[PDB]
C-alpha cells in the first residue's frame, strides 16, 4: 500500500531526523579527482575512497560564504534533512564532516550527468520521456511531502541522469521541514510560483507549480515563463498567462493548467485528493506508478558508460586547490554539522 | 518563434538560485 510504505517510510525518517549522523569521514579519506559542478559557496567534485575504490561526488561549501549569503540555517536544514531521507530518486548522502574552513557532504556519484544538460543538447524532450522524469518527480515529491518535507529547487540543473537512465534528485539546500506556512524568497526565478514572488506565505504546493514548470520546460525545450532579467520573468508568472507550444498534446496542456495554477484551491497536488489528481490524470494514463518505483519500467535513455570514474557526461570546470585554514571558521554557527 | 527567442536570450545557461 501507499499509506503503508509512507508510514513506514514516516518511523525511519524521524529516528534519523531526531538523531543525526554526524562526522562519518574525513578529508584525507578521499582522492580528489575533478569538479563536476559549483554553486554559491563551492564545488562538487569527483572523489575516491580510498580504502574501498568506491566514486562518490564531494560537495565542499566554504563556511564563511555560506556565512556571508546568510545560508547558515538552510545548510544545517540541507545536511539534517538529506542524511535522514531514503528514496530510490534522491541523491544518498553517504558520509559528511567539516573542517576548520569547509563543510562536506559526500554523496553518491550519478554518472549520467544533469537533465540539463541532455534537454539543451537534444533540445526538447519527446511527451514519453518527459512523463517517464515526471512520474519520478511525482513519487518523490508524494514521499518528501508526506514527511512534512518542501524541496524549493526543482529544476533540470539539480535532476541527476543515473546508469540505468532514472533521475537522481541532487542539491538539498533550500529543503525544509515546515508544518504549515513558510515565507523565504529562495528557488530559481523560472521555477517560483506566484505566491512565493508575492510574499504571501506558502506551502508544499509550490513544489507542484515547480513541477509544472519542468514539465513544461522538458516537452517545450524552453520555460513556460523565461526573460533576460529575474524581474521580467516574475512579471510573467504573476501575470500567469501560459502559452503552449502546438506540438502539445491535449492532455499535456490540460495537466500544466493544472499545475501551473495560481488559484490554490484548484492547483493540483494541493486538493482533497492530493497527489492522486496528478497520478489519475489522463496524461498519465500509461504510467504504471509501481513499476515506475520499482525501476522496472526501460528508460527512454541510457547515459553513455566508459567506464566507473568517467566524468564525460559533465561540464569542465577550473579547478582550484582545497586549502584549509589552520584556525577553525564559523565553528559555534555549525557546531550540529 | 518561441524557440528562437529563447535561444538568443542570455537565460540558456545553468540557473543561479536566489536565496533572497
Ligand atoms: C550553493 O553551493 C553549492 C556548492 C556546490 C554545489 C551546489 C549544488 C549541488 O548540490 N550540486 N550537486 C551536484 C551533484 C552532482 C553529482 C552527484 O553524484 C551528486 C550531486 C551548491
Amino acid at each position: 500500500s501507499v499509506k503503508e510504505f509512507l508510514a513506514k517510510a514516516k518511523e525511519d525518517f524521524l529516528k534519523k531526523w531526531e538523531s543525526p549522523a554526524q562526522n562519518t569521514a574525513h578529508l584525507d579519506q578521499f582522492e580528489r579527482i575533478k569538479t563536476l559542478g559549483t554553486g554559491s559557496f563551492g564545488r562538487v567534485m569527483l572523489v575516491k575512497h580510498k580504502e574501498t575504490g568506491n566514486h562518490y561526488a564531494m560537495k565542499i561549501l566554504d563556511k564563511q560564504k555560506v556565512v556571508k549569503l546568510k545560508q547558515i540555517e538552510h545548510t544545517l536544514n540541507e545536511k539534517r534533512i538529506l542524511q535522514a531521507v531514503n528514496f530510490p530518486f534522491l541523491v544518498k548522502l553517504e558520509f559528511s564532516f567539516k573542517d576548520n574552513s569547509n563543510l562536506y557532504m559526500v554523496m553518491e556519484y550519478v554518472p549520467g550527468g544533469e537533465m540539463f544538460s541532455h534537454l539543451r543538447r537534444i533540445g526538447r524532450f519527446s511527451e514519453p520521456h518527459a512523463r517517464f522524469y515526471a512520474a519520478q518527480i511525482v513519487l518523490t515529491f508524494e514521499y518528501l511531502h508526506s514527511l512534512d518535507l518542501i524541496y524549493r529547487d526543482l529544476k533540470p540543473e539539480n535532476l541527476l541522469i543515473d546508469q540505468q537512465g532514472y533521475i537522481q534528485v541532487t542539491d538539498f539546500g533550500f529543503a525544509k521541514r515546515v508544518k504549515g506556512r513558510t515565507w523565504t524568497l529562495c528557488g530559481t526565478p523560472e521555477y517560483l510560483a506566484p505566491e512565493i514572488i508575492l510574499s504571501k506565505g506558502y506551502n508544499k504546493a509550490v513544489d507542484w507549480w515547480a513541477l509544472g514548470v519542468l514539465i513544461y520546460e522538458m516537452a517545450a525545450g524552453y520555460p513556460p515563463f523565461f526573460a533576460d532579467q529575474p524581474i521580467q520573468i516574475y512579471e510573467k508568472i504573476v501575470s500567469g498567462k501560459v502559452r503552449f507550444p502546438s506540438h502539445f498534446s491535449s492532455d499535456l496542456k490540460d495537466l500544466l493548467r493544472n499545475l501551473l495554477q495560481v488559484d490554490l484551491t484548484k492547483r493540483f497536488g494541493n486538493l482533497k485528493n492530493g497527489v492522486n489528481d496528478i497520478k489519475n490524470h489522463k496524461w498519465f494514463a500509461t504510467t504504471d506508478w509501481i513499476a515506475i518505483y520499482q525501476r522496472k519500467v526501460e528508460a527512454p535513455f541510457i547515459p553513455k558508460f566508459k567506464g566507473p570514474g568517467d566524468t564525460s557526461n559533465f561540464d569542465d570546470y577550473e579547478e582550484e586547490e582545497i586549502r584549509v585554514s589552520i584556525n577553525e571558521k564559523c565553528g559555534k554557527e555549525f557546531s550540529e554539522f | 518563434t518561441t524557440y528562437a527567442d529563447f535561444i538568443a536570450s542570455g537565460r540558456t545557461g545553468r540557473r543561479n538560485a536566489i536565496h533572497d
